[PDB]
RNA sequence: GCGAAGCUACCAUCUGUGGGAUUAUGACUGAACGCCUCUAAGUCAGAAUCCCGCCCAGGCGGAACGAUACGGCAGCGCCGCGGAGCCUCGGUUGGCCUCGGAUAGCCGGUCCCCCGCGGGGUCCGGUGCGGAGUGCCCUUCGUCCUGGGAAACGGGGCGCGGCCGGAGAGGCGGCCGCCCCCUCGCCCGUCACGCACGCCGUUCGUGGGGAACCUGGCGCUAAACCAUUCGUAGACGACCUGCU
RNA sequence: CGUUCAUAGCGACGUCGCUUUUUGAUCCUUCGAUGUCGGCUCUUCCUAUCAUUGUGAAGCAGAAUUCACCAAGCGUUGGAU
RNA sequence: ACCGAACGCCGGGUUAAGGCGCCCGAUGCCGACGCUCAUCAGACCCCAGAAAAGGUGUUGGUUGAUAUAGACAGCAGGACGGUGGCCAUGGAAGUCGGAAUCCGCUAAGGAGUGUGUAACAACUCACCUGCCGAAUCAACUAGCCCUGAAAAUGGAUGGCGCU
């Protein structure tokens, strides 16, 4: 028979093999369409969940009944301190896909980055890129990194920069510094890689990327929750105490007929650390980080035009379970993706 | 059952020249060329006469609905030929009980935004086929005049402003409004 | 665009069937697909002949619809289709077709070693065009 | 030893019946420009048609179920593998001969392509009946990469008129140089035409 | 009582997107049926639909790049050219390409005009059951000798250096210098090559694919896993980190 | 019948069907046992569409509406006995 | 359980009933003549599926017309009087209904097809022309196709497919 009272179902199915995410580094699954006419930028850059805050605000949407109303407001402190640009990597449409066409890799690596192609540091000699960047000075090599860049001219249409962070200037105890692949989306793929060929071994700062109140898109791994219950992990009832062999759980996973359980039936399993991207988290403040002319100036961060103290964005005692926010951020409105420390792009 | 043989004559005039690569007939004279082909109607137009006066158009061992095409090609190029010399004018008059449907054309005749249809505050704006230019016409008071060659081009614009102007959940016995196709004729007679 | 045509009076050529490889005359047309036909000179009886068979000419001998086969004879044999057919560049390459069917072992062997000569010559010839062509763009 | 097909022309299963037996009797068959084929029965038909397979699939577990490919290439290699006994070794063995391709690739858009006149549409339909291209098909099913694979197109239809024109160029020399030398290939030409070329 | 951290609640807070094809429908041009008709050929608008997008997972599916075991015994990467010796087999001339049309096409040449030696046009001349034909083309299939003719500067030395074109899965060509050697296609003469005594898997792609073994030249100088550690993770594995 | 008007909406006397969410027939399967009602819980499908999108109809002026089409995307609740 | 055919163990031949795009042995015939396009096509005894009733969809028939005294549609001109005819008054002078139901003028108009009116009016629906230029039109009938035609896991002319 037919269900009696109707309910909509419990969890999305657009979300699922609600298994563990491979990856942690949160993946850019699309860039945006690089119109060909507005001038070269990157489109992405990878930041640090430090943590969370008020602030205070004026609204200003006519019609509301909070028009010209101070409000109060939760926002996320992304820790974000410049990346290196180390490459560029071509790719060439195809299809079958989009290939990956030739990475030209820049001279001279950080230790910081370095530390990423070893999964065992200590031990290694560190010997990697030794013997590619012998072709940075000579002829030979020169004339033919020219003629790879001339390549890529000629047949690449989406150019993606390597960069990486500066795992150095954190309070997080890694030093192996996260690589990722940026899109630059501009004019022609002549201008768009001489642009990338120009910045390459060069920094990148938060501010060159993002705008003040500008919506972006927080891409990262979900704070992981380990085996969780059906009751926890799809929000199913409860049933109640006189149950015999328990009670959080689903009473019927399945009908008799279709002789299997089905895909659609909430069974208990990882409850976190999923790839999610949140979209319009919008920038409220891109902050300066921590400088010096004389004395410090730790007060271009949390002072406000009408504020006027001497704050930090960081609170007595620091953000909790992170650091001092030492270095530039940027502070979205509302809640993102992920645990304090986490990388996020 | 398949008919040996039907045909039918265009008779061109002689101030228009046309011309057919293949079955593509392309008319060309006072106003500007008018192309179109017909590789889907399956026919043998043949073009004869010195001076080049007449356009046949031939339909061998047709069955009734390949016959039917016969006819509809040769109008076709009539139309065309017409568009060429005299060029087509849609006139359309507007019509209301009260909100005066503002009209105004805008880039030249491409766009027509279409404001205060039975006092609505959205305001339809209508692009025109490549080729139909709008303008709004004087000498009489609620009335549009979409002129081009290209027929199809031209009575597709009409309806597009015409089902623009549409009212939904009323009685439509009722409430007779909108900007409706009053007559179908040329740019000049002769 | 049509050339050729069922007209009464034209000489077809019969692709395949019992009278494969001759020409006969459409004497008169019977039906939507079968023609009534005669190739006198050609040894062809007086029968009925579906078009699916026969490919046609360029060549429309005159008489009337349903002459007495002496008369389409005579108009056969007054334009003298018979040489006229065989003058043709069709009826040639038909000739040819059958000249390489016919050819024997030994044959087979001369005509090899013939065209191995023969394409050498022409070979230089086109190289030395080509040369010739390059010293004129140059 | 091995067929290249240019599909474009073609009907699907018509052209695939055909591919089916020869790729059973161990022939290596290649199938390019899989978009260009050509399904009988107007458009509107045959999408139905594939929508209807597209709902096929198994309740419980779709991951399992009827896997519904997009691409031409994919779809055409479908059709084939519905004319073969491919849960045999035998079958199996029969479609890793057969190769498919939307567009014309790299090694194949410099080989000489045949025809199937037995397959191919302007033959076996009549002319006022429909069709539909099974690119559009895929397309609106959810192929990817229509647009790309007609930019690649442009460029080797392109590449191929300049190596035409310079065949034509070849031809032409080839003419001129027959009659160039027609006294001292003359006692040759002739026996060229004894047993019946040259004519 | 009060309560840090941490979990956690419409019991707190934040975010939730864009296209395409079209359906029903209403229309255009328009025959059938000298009119008329949304339809028959043709065209338009069109949606909580459907397909994709975004979003999640990521194939006995691919990618570019890095580093590639100094050693205390090592072991390998290329290059070229040699000897044996298991194993796995299929094969038994090649074809190096316009685009497309089909109630049409192919080739020329432009005298003439326009565009970037080509492209487009017109005009004219040829083909069209396609001979500038896959019913096709290319290639030859015994070895040598000498001694004439016609054809004659062509071929080679895995001959050697430079300049190109090729990215869709490039994997292939092309064109230019210099060294040495030869006289090869087509006819004829002129002899000779175990002529193995009528008789089967011959004849090639083949220096084939893979595994194990002897020579030269130039290069190389490891990561991974455990253990330990960490807590952005965790049932356990796994995962993220740290360690002259 | 619907003032008038067979057919906006209806529809007698007659007639042709589909359906297996009613109940009967029937007894083919299972009596070396297929756990016998309801409720809870959960998933999925169907459409014979209540609402929601797009539309044709009216005895649709508006408002309210019934009739029909595409259509099952999304919903369809809290209690007293 | 249908059709064909009834079995010692084997070679050659030939058949039946069934087939011969590919799965799969055989049409890879230059097979013959038609019919039919379906936004639910159709595709073989038993058998696994539809009816009444519809359709200028297309194709055949059958029967009757019509028209040069040049029609048929397509547009344009009139549609009256004897007459509030009679029954019915609740109003029907053509018009809710029903018995009637002819003459005149006639070129010709029914004691009226409808619209609509309390009832008229007003409008609308033959006979004939003017233009145009050969077939036109009606009523049946039966073939394919279509509407009629709604079920629950995703799905079955056996599958792939096929015009
Ligand atoms: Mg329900
Ligand atoms: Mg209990
Ligand atoms: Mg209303
Ligand atoms: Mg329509
Ligand atoms: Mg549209
Ligand atoms: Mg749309
Ligand atoms: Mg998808
Ligand atoms: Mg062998
Ligand atoms: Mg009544
Ligand atoms: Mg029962
Ligand atoms: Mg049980
Ligand atoms: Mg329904």
């Amino acid at each position: 028979s037919h269900r009696k009272f109707s309910a909509p179902r419990h969890g999305s199915l657009g979300f699922l093999p609600r298994k563990r995410s491979s990856r942690h580094r949160g993946k850019v699954k699309s860039f945006p369409k690089d119109d060909p006419s507005k001038p070269v930028h990157l489109t992405a850059f990878l930041g640090y969940k430090a943590g969370m805050t008020h602030i205070v605000r004026e609204v200003d949407r006519p019609g509301s009944k909070v028009n010209k109303k101070e409000v109060v407001e939760a926002v996320t402190i992304v820790e974000t301190p410049p990346m290196v640009v180390v490459g560029i990597v071509g790719y060439v449409e195809t299809p079958r896909g989009l290939r990956t066409f030739k990475t030209v890799f820049a001279e001279h690596i950080s230790d910081e980055c370095k530390r990423r192609f070893y999964k065992n540091w200590h031990k290694s000699k560190k010997k990697a890129f030794t013997k590619y960047c012998k072709k940075w000075q000579d002829d030979a090599g020169k004339r033919q990194l020219d003629k790879d860049f001339s390549s890529m001219k000629k047949y690449c249409q989406v150019i993606r920069v390597l960069a990486h962070t500066q795992m150095r200037l954190l309070p997080l105890r890694q030093k192996k510094a996260h690589l990722m692949e940026i899109q630059v989306n501009g004019g022609t793929v002549a201008e768009k890689l001489d642009w990338a060929r120009e910045r390459l071994e060069q920094q990148v700062p938060v501010s060159q990327v993002f705008g003040q109140d500008e919506m972006i898109d927080v891409i990262g791994v979900t704070k992981g929750k380990g085996y969780k219950g059906v009751t926890s992990r799809w929000h199913t009832k409860k049933l109640p105490r006189k149950t015999h062999r328990g009670l959080r759980k689903v009473a019927c996973i399945g009908a008799w007929h279709p002789a299997r359980v089905a895909f659609s039936v909430a069974r208990a399993g990882q409850k976190g650390y999923h790839h999610r991207t949140e979209i319009n988290k919008k920038i409220y403040k891109i902050g300066q980080g921590y400088l010096i002319k004389d004395g410090k100036l730790i007060k271009n961060n949390a002072s406000t035009d009408y504020d006027l103290s001497d704050k930090s964005i960081n609170p007595l005692g620091g953000f909790v379970h992170y650091g001092e926010v030492t270095n530039d951020f940027v502070m979205l409105k509302g809640c993102v993706v992920g645990t304090k420390k986490r990388v996020l792009t | 059952m398949k008919t040996i043989l039907s045909n039918q004559t265009v008779d061109i005039p002689e101030n228009v020249d046309i011309s057919l690569k293949g079955r593509t007939v392309i008319v060309k004279g006072p106003r500007g060329t008018l192309r179109r082909d017909f590789n889907h109607i399956n026919v043998e137009l043949s073009l004869l006469g010195k001076k080049k006066k007449r356009l046949r158009v031939d339909k061998w061992w047709g069955n009734r609905k390949e016959l039917a095409t016969v006819r509809t090609i040769c109008s076709h190029v009539q139309n065309m030929i017409k568009g060429v010399t005299l060029g087509f004018r849609y006139k359309m008059r507007s019509v209301y009980a009260h909100f005066p449907i503002n009209v105004v054309i805008q880039e030249n005749g491409s766009l027509v935004e279409i404001r205060n249809f039975l006092g609505e505050k959205y305001i339809r704006r209508v692009r025109m086929r490549p080729g139909v230019a709008c303008s709004v016409s004087q000498a009489q008071k609620d009335e549009l005049v979409l002129e081009g060659n290209d027929i199809e081009l031209v009575s597709n614009s009409a309806a597009l402003i015409q089902q623009a102007t549409t009212v939904k959940n009323k009685d439509i016995r009722k409430f007779l409004d909108g900007i409706y196709v009053s007559e179908k004729g040329t740019v000049q007679q002769a | 665009v049509f050339r050729r045509f069922v007209e009464v009076g034209r000489v077809a050529y019969v692709s395949f069937g019992p009278h494969a490889g001759k020409l006969v005359a459409i004497v008169d047309v019977i039906d939507q697909n079968r023609a009534l036909v005669d190739g006198p000179c050609t040894r062809v009886r007086r029968q009925a002949m579906p078009f699916k068979c026969m490919q046609l000419t360029d060549f429309i001998l005159k008489f009337p619809h349903s002459a007495r086969q002496k008369y389409v004879r005579k108009a056969w044999e007054k334009a003298d289709i018979n040489t006229k057919w065989a003058a043709t560049r069709w009826a040639k390459k038909i000739e040819a077709r059958e000249r390489k069917a016919k050819m024997t072992d030994f044959d087979r062997y001369k005509v090899m070693k013939a065209k191995k000569m023969r394409n050498r010559i022409i070979k230089n010839e086109v190289k030395k065009l080509q040369r010739a062509a390059l010293l004129k763009a140059s | 030893q091995v067929l290249v097909l240019d599909g474009r022309g073609h009907l699907l299963g018509r052209l695939a019946a055909i591919v089916a037996k020869q790729v059973l009797l161990g022939r290596k068959v290649v199938v390019v420009r899989c978009e260009g084929i050509n399904i009988s029965g107007n458009f509107y038909r045959n999408k139905l048609k594939y929508l209807a397979f597209l709902r096929k699939r198994m309740n419980t577990n779709p991951s399992r179920g009827p896997y519904h490919f997009r691409a031409p290439s994919r779809i055409f290699w479908r059709t084939v593998r519905g004319m073969l006994p491919h849960k045999t070794k035998r079958g199996q063995a029969a479609l890793d001969r057969l190769k498919v391709f939307d567009g014309i690739p790299p090694p194949y858009d410099k080989k000489k392509r045949m025809v199937v006149p037995a397959a191919l549409k302007v033959v076996r339909l009549k002319p006022t009946r429909k069709f539909a291209y099974l690119g559009r098909l895929a397309h609106e099913v959810g192929w990817k990469y229509q647009a790309v694979t007609a930019t690649l197109e442009e460029k080797r239809k392109e590449k191929a008129k300049i190596h035409y024109r310079k065949k034509k160029q070849l031809m032409r020399l080839r003419k001129q140089a027959e009659k160039n030398v027609e006294k001292k290939i003359d006692r040759f030409t002739e026996v060229l035409k004894t047993h019946g070329f040259l004519v």
